[PDB]
């Protein structure tokens, strides 16, 4: 059972800005795969709009899911991962969750984006 | 040419054990008798709970032909915690690789797995058992805290082993660091002294090893095959290591300094997927006091006249020169898909000609893919590319080719005759076959004509019966012979002398021996080896000017000799052979005036 | 000494004469011209042999766009286009895979995605005219994994090429074997590490579409691989995404009849690779002779439409429709002691020559 | 197109048992596990359990034990989450999902309220 810490829980953004949020883990999420040194990170990001089921954006902390706009970039390694949204849109006002799958599956707290006014 | 392949000693093990997979010799400093070491990696042991654990057997030679297991390990799997096994010896392939230095026997199990302390898993780390004196210890240089694929967890230490004349053991562990491979070498004294059966991870102080590098070297399998010899003139045997997938699977052979592991040489193959470096060996093959390098590449494809690729197998040979440079030549195999070069086994100076000789296997060649072993003699110019003797497997495949020649070891004299012998495995049929070298006889064969100047006018002696005068000349010949090892003092030779035989049958022969009026004579000769030349003289004469085709021709005086091969044997029935690099057919010319 | 060219009804459309009979005496030579004339609008059998180890996940998902789009493009190069499908990973033995009871259950450390059990080679879809079945075979394909990066590509290829009755290769077709990967393959002697020292016999070993000798027999050599691919008239196309492409490219000289190209990092050219590879293969015409006749030697030179000459297996390039390539075949006898086969590589038709000796 | 169809809202009393279903379509149901995730009304997501339809064997989170059971009805490509002895803290939306990276899916969620 791996603990995920996600922050900040309340993120102020404005359309066109670069928006960042982070997730940290109690242990390394890096496992052994089909590549020698290029190990995959067992971490994915989801976007959940109010009243909706969540959608997958990023998996293995890098690769984007088909249909995901090229402004959602995930990166990181070990125990420290981030998500950056380039030119954030007013349509990206959703709660973002990070989920680890190194062993027992679990989710982070959730980061809510709201517009600056 | 002198190996006795007519009466070899045949040994066998349990069906399916792959008996004969790996072979070596056991020669204690003071046993007065030698044993063979024959591995059987899939043998069913008596150990409590181990299936196909593998074993090594000590085989006798004098008297009967029987093999018995060596108790390197007489227990089962040790526990780490209650109901939690530490190690998995099942299918460990113990006996897959065996080497011995006089009394010291090193036998490895490359597929041995263990859990590591941190968490449960099954890592193929590999272990070896080293026996000396009356004590046996476990050696496992990769069974440490550097675990997983980026460590030594997948090392398979003991995959390929050899010994250093400095009393060190060289272990190739091709799986280290994502299969980059690692060489680890340590001292026998450290391995035996620093041993504690309650310790899984043991540190040694005089250990040398290679190191991990960039990902571009992944999947190279360094330490796939190892060998030793002096390649820098420091008096210290260095480390030769095959790396079959190196350099974009061209394959490479590396030579590391045996004192500090600094790299000395890099041999690179030319053809992709020829698997250059499959098997490596080193020996002085030309009498230059420098170790020479022999590298197999069993999958090499040789292009024909239309560019068609024939998979035959290739062996690269290079001589070491004093300047530090190598002189490289190439030897190709003879049969398609036989995988020539799969095993290089120096024989030492098997034919006692002053140069070391080498046996090169081609395990899937010959009729029914029984397997072939080619013996190539040495010489001052390097290995002779032309084989002098060819050995073949004597068993049919039962489920797989006998793979005769898969593993071989030479340069050990078992029958004590001065001529080193050769053990060849054929594991596909669970057999091992020992060939012994025959003594070699070099013969000094003289032939002279007195006078060489002969004619129809100079009548000098009379014939028997009717005293007709003829032109006479004497033909002399003589023989001396010896060997370098144990040979019968009395050699039995057959010699035949012919006069003017070098012409079309039906033609008149001009020169006859006067005692019988015949152009031919043979004699039974007994010659003491190392003694005086035994000579004989016959008087020959020319036909007179009434019985001829011509008057002025050359006269060929021809001498042929051979061994009896009935009384020519030692106490075990081993017969000597005449040196096959010398003629036993010689001649002289006399001239008619 | 003579050459007999049969005037009997021929049973070949591309290679003629498909039968030649000659009479030799020691020191004699004889020759003839062999015609090779490629067809347009072939029946084409395309089999997808896909690497399904974990790193291929992001390329496999793009095969779902291949069925209908490729079928449309091939409409201008072929008359009857069929698709098939299968997959491979590696030999299911230590050290290539984990053998721990808990890890083998999931076959990966990723607990989000369900990895399928590892396997050597599995046939999934027989070659068929049904495009929908191809897309479905791909759509439900799960990803697997292993520990070692190199894959059992050559082993899977041999089975795909040899097991004709299971794959459904047509004789009346251009047989294309497409190998999709990003990593290099294992070699015949690599298997020693797993304790496999038993040679690959080159036979077919499928049961319920599953290769069952994968854990007892070693990988095939390149020599064995090219022999079987040519013998079964299969044109191999390699599609490689990584830098490993160059590894495959430089093995092409060792694998006659084989072509290779690159997969883009976005895998946006999967269909373009197949179509372009097909178009290049159809324009390359070369022959080889299988000569089992002792004492007899062959010397074959390609005579090209542009006036050039290319000896042996070099063949001619840029061959089109209504375009013949002539092969000059000379047979020379060195000694007295059967038949030989001369065939274009990658073609279904061959010419058999019977060589008699009057001694 | 992969779809997941869940049952509608449930109004339960304390101590009662609720069976929350999820019907799968558009794919080979028996080849993928199905995951259940709890979304408390105003909190983030918490993973509850997975059922591997290949074998029928469930796995649960360390916290979500005892009161939670998961079972299958493969004959209709569906799965059930059964929550026993419902407590007020069990009020949440329960989602079923497929987590294969290249073929995921979430259902609409079932709303469960406990008196
Ligand atoms: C036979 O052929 C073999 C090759 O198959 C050849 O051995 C190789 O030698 C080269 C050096 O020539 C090794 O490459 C590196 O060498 C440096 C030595 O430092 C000097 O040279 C570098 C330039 O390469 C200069 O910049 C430097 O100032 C010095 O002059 C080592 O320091 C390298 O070590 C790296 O790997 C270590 C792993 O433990 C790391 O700890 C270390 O920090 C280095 O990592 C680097 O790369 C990382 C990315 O992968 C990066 O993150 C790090 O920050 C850092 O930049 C390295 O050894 C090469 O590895 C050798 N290969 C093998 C297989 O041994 C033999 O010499 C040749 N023999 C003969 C007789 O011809
Ligand atoms: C070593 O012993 C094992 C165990 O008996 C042998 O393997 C068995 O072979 C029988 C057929 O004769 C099978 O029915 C069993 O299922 C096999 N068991 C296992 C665990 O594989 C094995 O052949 C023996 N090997 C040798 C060299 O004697
Ligand atoms: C090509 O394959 C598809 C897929 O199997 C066939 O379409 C199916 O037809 C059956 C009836 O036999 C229906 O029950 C399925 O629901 C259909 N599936 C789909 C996805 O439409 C199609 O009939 C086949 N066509 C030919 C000519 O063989
Ligand atoms: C080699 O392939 C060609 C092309 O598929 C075959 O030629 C066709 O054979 C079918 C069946 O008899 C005919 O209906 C077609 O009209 C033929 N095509 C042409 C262009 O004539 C040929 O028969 C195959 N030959 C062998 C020996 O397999
Ligand atoms: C095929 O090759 C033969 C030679 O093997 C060619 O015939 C020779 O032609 C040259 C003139 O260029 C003569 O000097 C030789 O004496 C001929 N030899 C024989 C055996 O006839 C033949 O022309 C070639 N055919 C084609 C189409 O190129
Ligand atoms: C190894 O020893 C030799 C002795 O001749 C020396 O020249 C070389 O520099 C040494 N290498 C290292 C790495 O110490
Ligand atoms: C084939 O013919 C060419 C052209 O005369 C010649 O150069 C080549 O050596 C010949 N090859 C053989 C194998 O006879
Ligand atoms: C040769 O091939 C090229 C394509 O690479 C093509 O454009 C050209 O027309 C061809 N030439 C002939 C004579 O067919
Ligand atoms: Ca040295
Ligand atoms: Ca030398
Ligand atoms: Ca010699
Ligand atoms: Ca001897
Ligand atoms: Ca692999
Ligand atoms: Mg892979």
């Amino acid at each position: 059972d791996i603990v995920m810490t996600q922050s900040p829980s309340s993120l102020a953004v404005s359309a066109g800005e670069k928006v960042t949020m982070s997730c940290k883990s109690s242990q390394s999420l890096l496992g052994r795969g089909d590549l020698g040194r290029l190990k995959k990170n067992a971490l994915a990001w989801y976007q959940q709009k109010p009243g909706q089921s969540p959608r997958l954006l990023i998996y293995w902390a890098s690769t984007r899911e088909s249909g995901v706009p090229d402004r959602f970039t995930g990166s990181g390694s070990g125990t420290d991962f981030t998500l950056t949204i380039s030119s954030v849109q007013a349509e990206d006002l959703a709660v973002y969750y990070c989920k680890q799958s190194y062993n027992l599956l679990s989710f982070g707290a959730g980061t809510k984006l709201e517009l600056k006014a | 040419f002198n190996l006795d392949v007519d009466s070899p000693a045949e040994y066998s093990g349990p069906e399916g054990s792959y008996f004969g997979f790996a072979v070596d010799f056991f020669v204690p400093s003071a046993s007065s008798r030698m044993f063979l070491l024959v591995g059987a990696p899939k043998a069913n042991t008596t150990q409590p709970g181990i299936v196909e654990g593998g074993q090594v057997l000590k085989c006798d030679w004098s008297s009967t032909r029987r093999c018995q297991p060596i108790e390197f390990d007489a227990t089962g799997n040790r526990d780490y915690a209650k109901d939690d096994p530490l190690e998995f010896k099942s299918h460990q392939w113990f006996g897959a690789s065996v080497r011995s230095k006089q009394d010291k026997i090193l036998a490895c199990a490359p597929l041995y797995h263990w859990r590591t302390e941190m968490k449960q898993e099954r890592e193929p780390v590999g272990t070896c058992f080293l026996q000396d004196g009356t004590k046996t210890v476990e050696y496992a240089p990769c069974r440490s805290q550097d675990i997983d694929a980026d460590g030594q967890g997948f090392c398979q230490g003991g995959f390929s082993i050899d010994f250093t004349k400095a009393d060190r053991v060289l272990l190739g562990g091709p799986g280290s660091f994502y299969w980059q491979g690692q060489l680890i070498s340590d001292q026998v004294a450290e391995i035996v002294s620093k041993y504690d059966p309650n310790v899984y991870s043991i540190k040694y102080n005089n250990q040398l090893a290679t190191r991990t590098a960039q990902a571009i070297f992944d999947d190279s399998y360094l330490g796939y095959s190892v060998a030793v010899g002096d390649f820098n003139g420091d008096g210290i045997d260095d480390f030769v290591s095959g790396v079959p997938r190196a350099a974009r699977t061209l394959g490479m052979v590396y030579i590391y300094d045996g004192k500090n592991m600094s790299s000395l040489y890099n041999f690179t193959g030319e053809q992709m997927a020829a698997y250059f470096g499959f098997s490596v060996a080193a020996t002085d093959i030309n009498g230059d006091d420098y170790a020479d390098v022999f590298i197999g590449a069993p999958l090499f494809m040789d292009r024909g006249s239309d560019g068609k690729l024939q998979e035959v197998g290739q062996v690269s040979v290079s001589l070491q020169r004093a300047s530090g440079d190598f002189q490289t030549t190439k030897l190709n195999g003879f049969e398609v898909f036989a995988r020539f070069g799969s095993a290089i086994a120096p024989l030492g100076d098997l034919d006692q000609d002053g140069f070391n000789d080498i046996a090169i296997a081609a395990p899937y060649g010959g009729e029914d893919k029984k397997g072939i072993v080619y013996i190539f003699n040495g010489r001052s110019t390097g290995l002779n590319a032309v084989p002098s003797q060819i050995l073949e497997g004597q068993w049919a495949a039962r489920s797989m080719p006998p793979s005769f020649g898969y593993s071989m070891k030479g340069a050990t004299d078992i029958d004590k005759n001065g001529y080193p012998d050769l053990i060849v495995g054929a594991f596909g049929v669970d057999r091992a076959i020992l060939y012994r070298a025959r003594p070699v006889i070099t013969v000094n064969a003289g032939l002279e004509v007195y006078p060489s100047i002969l004619n129809q006018d100079n009548k000098t002696c009379s014939l028997p019966g009717t005293a007709l005068k003829v032109s006479c000349f004497n033909v002399r010949f003589c023989l001396k012979a010896d060997g370098k090892g144990v040979l019968p003092r009395k050699l039995n030779f057959q010699v035949e002398l012919l006069l003017d035989k070098l012409k079309q049958k039906g033609a008149i022969r001009r020169a006859l021996f006067l005692y019988s009026r015949s152009p031919s004579h043979s004699k039974n000769m007994t010659i003491s080896r190392g003694g005086l030349m035994q000579c004989e003289e016959l008087i020959a004469y020319l036909r007179d000017e009434s019985e001829f085709r011509d008057k002025l021709t050359p006269i060929t005086i021809f001498m042929e000799y051979r061994l009896d091969y009935r009384t020519a044997a030692d106490t075990t029935g081993l017969q000597p052979i005449l040196n096959q690099f010398t003629p036993a057919n010689i001649s002289r010319q006399a001239h008619i005036l | 000494v003579h050459v007999i060219i049969p005037t009997e009804n021929e049973i070949n459309t591309q290679v003629t004469p498909g039968e030649v009979s000659i009479q030799l005496r020691p020191g004699a030579e004889a020759n003839f011209m062999l015609k090779v004339h490629p067809l347009k609008k072939y029946p084409v059998d395309l089999y997808y042999l896909v690497d399904v180890s974990a790193s291929m996940h992001n390329n496999i998902e793009k095969l779902n766009s291949v069925g209908n789009d490729l079928s449309r493009k091939m409409a201008f190069f072929s008359r009857d286009f069929r698709l098939g499908f299968g997959s491979y990973v590696d030999k299911t033995v230590s050290p290539y895979i984990s053998i721990h009871p808990e890890r083998i259950h999931n076959q990966c450390s990723d607990y989000n995605l369900d990895c399928m059990p590892p396997h050597g080679y599995i046939h999934v879809l027989s070659l068929t005219e049904n495009i929908t079945e191809f897309e479905k075979a791909v759509h439900r394909q799960k990803i697997s994994g292993n520990i070692d990066t190199p894959e059992g590509g050559f082993d899977a290829m041999l089975q795909a090429a040899v097991c004709e009755s299971h794959i459904g290769w047509r004789k009346e077709a251009k047989r294309l074997l497409l190998v999709m990967t990003d990593q290099t393959s294992h070699l015949a002697l690599d298997s020693k590490l797993a304790g496999i020292v038993v040679p690959n016999d080159g036979n077919c070993h499928l049961k319920n579409n599953v290769y069952v000798k994968s854990t007892t027999m070693e990988h095939p050599s390149l020599g064995q691989l090219s022999e079987k691919l040519i013998d079964n008239n299969i044109n191999v196309i390699f599609a490689v995404q990584g830098k490993q492409f160059h590894w495959y490219k430089d093995l092409l000289p060792l694998l006659p009849g084989t072509i290779a190209g690159e997969i883009e990092s976005k895998a946006a050219n999967l269909n373009n690779l197949v179509v372009e590879a097909y178009q290049k293969l159809i324009s390359e015409v070369k022959v080889q002779v299988e000569n089992q006749v002792q004492g007899i030697y062959f010397n074959i030179t390609a005579i090209c439409p542009d006036g050039s000459r290319k000896p042996g297996m070099e063949g001619c390039r840029n061959v089109t429709s209504n375009d013949e390539v002539l092969f000059n075949v000379t047979v020379t006898m060195k000694k007295c002691d059967n038949y030989a086969i001369i065939k274009p590589i990658g073609f279904n038709e061959t010419a058999k020559i019977h060589i008699h000796r009057n001694c | 197109q992969i779809q997941l169809v869940q049952s509608g809202p449930e109004l339960k009393k304390p101590g009662e048992t609720v069976k929350i279903s999820c019907k799968a379509s558009g794919y080979t149901f028996t080849d993928y596990s199905m995951h259940w995730v709890k979304q408390a009304p105003g909190k983030g997501l918490k993973w509850v359990a997975r059922i591997n339809t290949e074998t029928g064997e469930p796995t649960f989170a360390d916290d979500f034990r005892g009161r939670f059971a998961v079972s299958l009805e493969t004959s209709a490509s569906t799965a059930y989450l059964q929550i026993n002895n419902l407590k007020n803290e069990d009020t949440a939306t329960y989602f079923c999902a497929i987590f294969y990276y290249g073929r995921d899916s979430w259902g609409q969620g079932t709303t469960l309220t406990v008196s």
